[PDB]
């Protein structure tokens, strides 16, 4: 198979000054960027609910 | 514990104000909505 | 029942491959032969209504509320009495 | 001989697993992973406690027993005395950091 | 100071914690929705959230420890207290489980009939199926452990062969249990019979597919040669906790399925 | 009943609440010797400008202060124990009523030969006779044969209750399901109250407990006028 | 007969078992001079214990369960 | 930055501090309904309404109290700060987890909250014990969130003990053994040790519950051949435990705090003190049935759970002469905190003096559910946990901000307080024994006059905890730096000024091997 | 790393100027206080 | 019951010597206070001639061959009855 994984190395090594989870590359982001969007919305959504359901 | 003096010294006057203002802060609102408990029983 | 399996089962990648192959594997092999040949089928319990089965304190949150996750319409009843 | 295909630490290893891996061989210890054994901590025969900067805070065991660890800021310069057994403590500069 | 001097590793700021804590709250209170005003759009979110901080999560302590150099030995070490403490504590949850069990079959109320299994209740054979499901998992135990002695001898090939076909029995494990509950003649509404096997089985069963998917990761985590000889805490950890759901399957086979019927 | 500005428990007025006030000032008379003695050691170490900040060597006294409390504690759990043990014990009951716990009033039955039944709500503060006690006060008291060993079967109908009558020194939680014994044992003609101890609901501080307690005639004649 | 006497068998806090033990035990008793006359014999040691010691709710839904078939307990 | 600081952390000070901001907020909380509670005691009648409204803000107090602000402000707080401070960790074993069990709280607390918002909320004390606690009793989705705040609670919880084994475990200097860690560290270990075994049969026990309500199945339900009786088990095997896990840290904190300022190198007996601990540990795994006498247990089982309740007062002995041995030939410092210390000491003792009452099943009969046992665990708590709490955050409140509070308004506030609580819990000791019950939004009028001292009791606590708002104010407003810290020698957590540095133990410490 | 030290630098609120603390505290501390009362007199505010 | 004593009862001879004083011989002074707070005596059980007791179908090769070797007279009846 592969083993490539010295390359993998080298790319995370490179002092970029990006902290690990955007270290990867651009998908790093947009998955950041997606996944911090649902969870916000989602809070939002759940303020409004058990506050909907507050009521009689 | 030593420690250096105050950088910015609260006076007497100072105090009294803070000690009003936080007493104010946890006895008015508390005080509104249980003056007002027989208007909400009565609805 | 017991066991005494003569020589090794301990220590070295080989006769670990040597118990999965030469013993793990043939049960599990047996086993499957055994729970098939077996492998008939229940006749539907009788139907008695019985108070402390059929549970429903509260309806299920999915289909008619009415109905268990794993349904199977042959096997099992509903409160009321068999699917059909 | 023959084996499959599986890397080795000496061969994968990266990062701070293989500084420490290395040095470990070489018998130094840059990463603090060991206990320091200790001198006679005479005036002449001080304890020399490496340091990657000009101060390093000591915890002193006094007696083998002892429930309690004796703390103080070693500096640079003149060898110092635990405040509670005399014992010394000379600064020394730290090693295969970096 | 600066250049650190410890063996230990100072973990970047991550938002995955917070993500995380995020999508606890979406499926508990997802969970709400659905079990009361009927709904699961909020559990769906919840559920996604969720598998997207840990997809990241673990990505990231990878990417520490296989490509960053984080994982001295001092680091290491910790990881095994941490994996062996956490087990401990899954040990201890199904000890409520096998409790109630024990106190609801020792000591069966008038309203069961006063007997065990309660009047109603079918029992499966032990004899059939659920032997078969024990020597499953069982042959996983031993070929889970051909295949990490073959890790530790460089020996690819084999590691990833004894490794598949662990992986297997535990999905054979799943299907085969997965149709017993459908051909299974009693239901989690039927009083304290179905009750109590019905989610012991169940979370046991949440615990296979839990660490059936930890194993698959270690599957491609191999393929791409991120584990060395010495170093594959991941596959450590992943054989632990596979060893911790044969065992409970052990007791619950015991237990439930033989003695409890 | 309770008085105002009650300080101990109310007057004992079966043999097992009596003997539980005697075990309670033997266990009370310690808690004072232990709570005014460590008052004491306190202001003492306090109390002084002599210093000795040197080490200091344990155990020798740890060996006393491990001893002693072992023995106080055996001289608090035999008489613990034997009352434990009196009141679960063998006793031979010529009566057996039932009450079962329901959501805010108990119903008490009564059925070794008739089958005599009824209910028992407080009274509502409004509809109280001058005098009547405000919360205490149930329209059917439970009336039993004074002097006799009585056997309750306590239970409820719905969530979990506990029916307490503290004066006889009794309390037995109210289970579905479930069928608790306890002996009850008065020597005194009277009205004793008692109330729910189990939180229960809306009204858990409203379904009290009475026991009128006459002798055996008058609870014969009660009972057949109860049907 | 005042009221059902000590029960060593039934000797804890809990009796529960023994309102049921008796309840059955009646019935049994019952159903067995039944199918068989016994010159018309009749066990009413039994209920007249089960009378005193369980709760009337008990005795009505064990009752009514028996009329329909779906009482759980073996007679 | 601010986001990346406060929101992604993996900082060990940081995350102690915003621990404690949270539980200060929780406590403001917990200490509104504890009013609530007593002016509607503190005259006879009804004000608020129906023991429902009512006892939904008593298991709100409990809530609040136990897992909202003690249990943060002592394990996430104190326990994050100096933790690897004392025994010179760079930080906790697991950073980013460490933040997760932050995270969980707040969402843990809106679910709480919440519950009480829809529906009629959850009066069913904190105990959440069926049938009452059940889909017919309280059918909603109230208790259900109640459970759902509860199992997030957990999660942190057992998440954070995982943390704490392992660092204090694993993150000692190599030369060091737990044999010479400080005592507050091994509460703390011990401490995680308690939590790691009860929390996960609570989770047990309270899914059983919630499967009960939702899923049809019926694990204490009589219908289905359920016990109400088995979950009062499973709680309780977790309750016990609990109140332990409450008091551990603040057992620590005291043989910190009275060890400083007696002017003592070291506290008296150390081992013992260790063992005295590690025997709390365990005999509290092995009494939980002590909750559980007047529901129909075997006497002979109800005897093997007084006298193994009885024991524990042998370890807690060896403590409470310890710490009195401790104070002994020292050179005695009249701080704010060894106010706080030395009222600890009387206070909890007569608490869990009061509770050796309790362990007797037979008089235990006539004593449950009544407000003896209020008295009893408010001793322990709220002068007893409390107390220590306060110490420790007047006495580490420099380290950890840099600033010096005013040690006069610090004693005043201690003066009140002091007088509040005795008075609020005295005379409840009474109410007990004279048979008031618990849980009642009401009593007969016999009651009246203790209830009406004990709320106004309840009256000055309150204006205790306005003014410690005032005392905080004041200590940010003025900015007294701190320049001298006695006896750092043995004191390590003082060893890099105040406030530490965002990273401290760079560069481990030296420690000779013997 | 940009993470300012000292006093009044280790905590996520401004200590600046003692009168805008002194309102940040007030909301805070103050918010946590009130919130129990308005709970109640929700509850008390419905049928 | 379970258990959870904190920490330390692993490697390590001084905490063998600690769990030794420590909770090892605690143990046996409670359970010896214990097994001696209640060192009374039972009765001897009432003879009953049961024949599945007091079995002999051979003399024991010692004494009178009709007592058993821990033969206690008091509690222990021979086959014919008690001892005295
Ligand atoms: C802070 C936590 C805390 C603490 C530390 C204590 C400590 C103890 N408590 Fe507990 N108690 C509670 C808080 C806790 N408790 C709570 C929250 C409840 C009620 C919850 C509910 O049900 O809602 C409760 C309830 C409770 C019960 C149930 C009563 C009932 O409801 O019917 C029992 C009974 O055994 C009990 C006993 C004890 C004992 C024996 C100790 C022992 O630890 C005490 C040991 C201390 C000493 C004894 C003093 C020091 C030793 C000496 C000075 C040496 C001399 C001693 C002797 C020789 C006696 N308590
Ligand atoms: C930690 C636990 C704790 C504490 C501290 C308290 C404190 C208070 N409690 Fe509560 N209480 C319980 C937990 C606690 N309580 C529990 C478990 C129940 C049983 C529930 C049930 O029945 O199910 C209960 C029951 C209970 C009742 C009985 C209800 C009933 O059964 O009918 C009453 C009534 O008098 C009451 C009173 C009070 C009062 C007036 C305070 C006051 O003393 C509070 C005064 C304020 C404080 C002393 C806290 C201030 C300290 C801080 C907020 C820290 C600040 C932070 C920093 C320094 C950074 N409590
Ligand atoms: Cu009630
Ligand atoms: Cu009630
Ligand atoms: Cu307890
Ligand atoms: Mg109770
Ligand atoms: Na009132
Ligand atoms: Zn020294």
């Amino acid at each position: 198979f592969e083993n490539r994984v010295a390359e993998k190395q080298k790319l995370f090594q490179e002092d970029n000054g990006l902290p690990v989870h955007l270290k990867g590359g651009a998908t790093d982001n947009i998955l950041y960027r997606v996944t911090m969007t649902l969870c916000l919305g989602g809070t939002l959504y759940s303020l409004y609910c058990l506050g909907w359901a507050s009521f009689p | 514990i030593t420690a250096k003096p105050a950088k910015t010294p609260t006076s007497p006057k100072e105090q009294a104000i803070g000690l009003s203002v936080t007493f104010l802060s946890f006895l008015l609102p508390a005080g509104w909505v249980l003056y007002h408990l027989d208007n909400y029983k009565k609805s | 029942a017991s066991a005494a399996k003569g020589d090794h089962g301990g220590t070295g990648a080989r006769t670990w491959r040597f118990l999965t192959f030469g013993l793990a594997l043939p049960s599990v092999a047996l086993c499957t032969l055994n729970s098939w040949l077996h492998s008939g089928h229940r006749e539907r319990p009788a139907f008695i209504p019985y108070h402390h089965l059929r549970i429903r304190t509260k309806p299920f949150s999915w289909g008619d509320g009415n109905h268990t996750f794993f349904h199977n319409p042959r096997v099992n009843p509903l409160p009321t009495g068999y699917e059909k | 001989a023959s084996g499959g295909g599986v890397p080795t630490d000496e061969e994968q290893a990266t990062g701070l697993e293989r500084e420490v891996m290395l040095a470990a061989r070489k018998g130094q210890d840059p990463y603090n992973i060991l206990a320091p054994k200790a001198t006679s901590g005479t005036k002449e025969d001080p304890n020399l406690v490496p340091s990657i900067t000009n101060k390093r805070i000591v915890g002193c065991i006094c007696e083998e027993d002892n429930s309690t660890v004796i703390w103080f800021w070693l500096h640079k310069g003149e060898a110092q005395r635990c405040p509670s057994c005399g014992t010394h403590y000379k600064l020394v500069p730290h090693q295969l950091a970096h | 100071m600066t250049h650190q001097t410890h063996a230990y590793h100072m973990v970047n700021p991550s938002p995955w914690p917070l993500t995380g804590a995020l999508s606890a709250l979406l499926m508990t209170s997802g969970l709400t929705m659905w079990f009361h005003f009927n709904s699961m759009t909020l559990l769906m979110i919840g559920l996604t959230t969720n598998m997207l901080t840990m997809y990241q999560w673990w990505r990231d302590v990878i990417r520490e420890s296989t490509f960053q150099g984080h994982h001295t030995p001092a680091v290491q070490k910790g990881l095994r207290y941490g994996m062996i403490l956490f087990i401990i504590s899954e040990v201890l949850f199904f000890t409520g489980f096998f409790w109630a069990f024990y106190h609801s079959s020792l000591a069966p109320t008038p309203e069961l009939g006063g007997c065990w299994p309660p009047t109603g209740i079918h029992p499966l054979n032990p004899l059939e199926v659920p032997l078969l499901n024990t020597s499953v998992l069982l042959a996983s135990g031993v070929s889970i452990t051909w295949a990490h002695h073959s890790l530790m001898e460089g020996d690819r090939k084999h590691m990833l062969q004894a490794l598949f076909i662990t992986i297997t029995l535990g999905v054979y494990f799943t299907l085969l249990q997965a149709s017993e509950y459908y051909e299974a003649p009693f239901t989690i509404s039927d009083g304290v019979y179905g009750s109590t096997f019905f989610v012991a089985t169940g979370f046991h069963g949440l615990h296979v597919i839990i660490g059936s998917t930890f194993l698959i990761v270690c599957f491609f985590r191999q393929l791409k040669f991120h584990f060395t000889s010495n170093h594959h805490f991941g596959f450590e950890a992943g054989a632990w906790y596979w060893h911790f759901v044969d065992v409970v399957w052990l007791f619950l086979y015991v237990s439930i399925y033989w003695w409890g019927s | 009943m309770a008085y105002p500005m009650q300080l101990g428990f109310q007057d004992a007025t079966s043999p097992i609440m009596e003997e539980l006030l005697h075990f309670h000032d033997h266990t009370l008379m310690i808690v004072f010797l232990i709570s005014s003695l460590v008052l004491y050691i306190i202001s003492l170490m306090l109390t002084t400008k002599l210093t000795h900040t040197s080490t200091m060597d344990a155990q020798e006294v740890e060996t006393i202060w491990t001893i002693l409390p072992a023995i106080i504690l055996i001289l608090i759990a035999l008489p613990s124990l034997r009352i434990l043990y009196m009141m679960d014990e063998i006793n031979n009951p010529s009566l057996t009523v039932k009450t079962m716990g329901h959501q805010w009033y108990w119903s008490y039955e009564y059925t070794d030969y008739e089958d005599l039944s009824f209910d028992s709500y407080m009274i509502p503060t409004s509809e109280l006779k001058p005098g009547e006690l405000r919360l205490l006060e149930v329209d059917n008291r439970v009336v039993l044969p004074m002097e006799m060993t009585i056997r309750m079967l306590v239970s409820s109908e719905d969530v979990l209750h506990s029916w307490a009558v503290p004066s006889l020194g009794l309390k037995t939680d109210a289970i579905p399901g479930r069928l608790n014994q306890t002996t009850l044992m008065s020597s005194r003609p009277g009205l004793y109250y008692g109330q729910c101890s189990e939180i229960c609901g809306s009204n858990h501080s409203f379904m009290p407990i009475v026991l009128e307690l006459v002798p055996l005639k008058y609870f014969e004649k009660w009972s057949a006028s109860m049907l | 007969y005042q009221t059902a006497p000590f029960d060593s068998r039934f000797p804890n806090q809990n009796q529960t078992r023994n309102c049921w033990q008796n309840y059955l035990d009646f019935h049994r008793c019952e159903k067995a001079m039944t199918a068989k006359g016994g010159d018309v014999s009749v066990c009413e040691w039994y209920r007249r214990v089960y009378k005193s010691l369980c709760p009337i709710s008990w005795v009505s839904t064990w009752d009514d369960r028996r009329a329909e078939g779906t009482f759980p307990g073996k007679i | 930055m601010f986001i990346n600081r406060w929101l992604f952390s993996t900082n060990h000070k940081d995350i102690g501090t915003l621990y404690l901001l949270f539980g200060a907020w929780a406590g403001m909380v917990g200490t509104a309904l504890s009013l609530l509670i007593r002016a509607e005691l503190g005259q006879p009648g009804t004000l608020l309404g129906d023991d429902q409204i009512y006892n939904v803000v008593v298991t709100a107090h409990a809530f609040v109290m136990i897992f909202f602000m003690v249990m943060p402000i002592m394990i996430g707080g104190f326990g994050n700060w100096l933790v690897p401070l004392m025994i010179g960790a760079p930080d906790m074993a697991f950073p980013r987890m460490n933040n997760m069990s932050f995270w969980l709280l707040p969402p843990s607390f809106l679910l709480l909250l919440a519950s009480s918002m829809v529906e009629a909320g959850a009066g069913t004390g904190w105990t959440v014990y069926p049938p009452l606690a059940g889909n017919l009793a309280h059918a909603g989705a109230s208790v259900d969130l109640t459970i759902f705040s509860l199992h997030l609670a957990g999660v942190s919880s057992i998440l954070g003990a995982i943390n704490f084994i392992t660092t204090i475990i694993n993150m000692k200097p190599p030369a060091m053994s737990q044999y010479q860690t400080p005592l507050f560290v091994w509460s703390v270990m011990i401490t995680a040790v308690l939590l790691l075994l009860s929390l996960p049969v609570l989770a047990a026990g309270i899914t059983m519950l919630l499967t009960d309500r939702n899923l049809n199945t019926t694990f204490f339900d009589p219908a289905g051949g359920g016990d109400p009786i088995l979950y009062q088990h499973l709680f309780w095997f977790f309750g016990h435990p609990e109140v332990y896990i409450l008091i551990l840290p603040g057992f620590g904190m005291i043989s910190h705090i009275v060890t400083y300022y007696s002017g003592k190198k070291e506290p008296f007996g150390y081992m013992g003190m260790v063992w005295a601990m590690m025997s709390i540990g365990f005999l509290g795994f092995i009494v939980w049935a002590h909750h559980m006498f007047t529901v129909g247990m075997d006497v002979d089982t109800r005897a093997y759970f007084t006298s193994a309740t009885m024991i524990i007062a042998i370890p807690t002995g060896v403590k409470v002469f310890s710490w009195l041995a401790t104070l002994h030939g020292g050179n005695i410092k009249w701080s704010p905190a060894m106010m706080w210390a030395l009222g600890f000491i009387f206070l909890f003792t007569v608490g869990g003096l009061t509770g050796i009452v309790l362990a007797n099943s037979s008089l235990d009969i006539v004593l449950h559910d009544t407000y003896y046992v209020v008295a009893h665990f408010h001793y322990v708590l709220s002068m007893g946990a409390v107390f220590a709490i306060m110490g420790g955050f007047v006495h580490w409140f420099p380290l950890f901000s840099g600033y010096t509070l005013n040690d006069t308004w610090a004693k005043i506030h201690f003066a009140i307080m002091f007088v509040g609580v005795n008075m609020t819990f005295f005379p409840q000791h009474f109410l007990g024994l004279s048979g008031m019950p618990r849980r009642y939004s009401d009593y007969p009028d016999a009651y009246t006059m203790w209830n009406t001292i004990s709320s106004m009791g309840s009256f000055i606590s309150l204006t205790a905890v306005m003014l410690m708002v005032f005392i905080i104010w004041e200590a940010f407003a003025s900015k007294r730096e701190v320049l001298t810290v006695d006896l750092t020698t043995t004191n390590l957590e003082w060893l890099n000024g105040c406030p530490p540095p965002y990273h401290t133990f760079e560069e481990p410490t030296y420690v000779n091997l013997k | 790393s940009h993470y300012e030290e000292g006093p009044g630098k280790n905590i996520p609120f401004s200590v600046e100027n003692k009168w805008r603390l002194l309102a940040m505290m007030t909301l805070f501390f103050g918010s946590g206080f009130a919130a129990p009362f308005f709970i109640v007199r929700h509850q008390l505010l419905k049928k």
